[PDB]
């Protein structure tokens, strides 16, 4: 169990083991969402200044 | 006393349901995420 | 005033046939 | 006709004052767009940076 646990620990501290890859496709969504909101803000603001 | 109140509610029913069922959302408010959904995180909205 | 040249009609946004311009506003969709 | 020495001297002032209007309009729209850009840049930076910190 030492072999297995430290193999997973130093195979994970790079970023490849399952647990850290189940929280990374759950936070990239949050960042993508915030960025989409920023873009929509600017889109509405500029098309307001235009008119 | 109870009956009369229930009667007025069941008189308003038709207009109230076909008003909550044709509710629209204002697109920029949806995209900028300005509205709230507390009464939908609880099911307390009067869906169709 | 019709015979002086002036336009006594009401002049709206669509009567002043102003030439349309373009600055870099009105972004495209979702481009991010 | 329009050539009157006094009706041709004040039309030109009504024109000299219409054009300062449009100069002010264009400079102001420039500033407005600069403002919107500053806000957009700050918000994107904050989102990304603090997402990574999180």
């Amino acid at each position: 169990q030492l072999v297995r646990l430290q193999t997973e620990l130093q195979m994970c501290l790079e970023g490849s083991h399952p647990e850290l890859q189940v929280y990374y496709s759950k936070i990239a969504a949050i960042r993508d969402y915030k960025l989409h909101r920023a873009y929509q803000r600017q889109k509405y603001e500029l098309s307001c200044i235009n008119t | 006393t109870i009956y009369e109140r229930l009667l007025e509610i069941k008189q308003m029913n038709e207009r109230v349901t076909k008003e909550i069922n044709t509710r629209s959302t204002v697109t920029f408010a949806k995209d900028l995420d300005l509205l709230s959904s507390q009464l939908s995180e609880m099911g307390l909205d009067f869906v169709g | 005033e019709v015979f002086l040249g002036d336009h006594p009609e009401p002049i709206y946004e669509s009567n002043l046939n102003l030439p349309s311009y373009n600055h870099n506003l009105t972004l495209p969709e979702d481009r991010g | 006709q329009g050539d009157n020495g006094q009706y041709a001297r004040q039309v030109r002032d009504l024109e000299e004052e219409r054009d300062l209007e449009l100069v002010r309009l264009r400079l102001f729209e420039e500033y407005r767009v600069s403002r919107s850009g500053i806000e957009f840049q700050e918000d994107i930076e904050k989102a990304k940076a603090e997402h990574e910190k999180l």
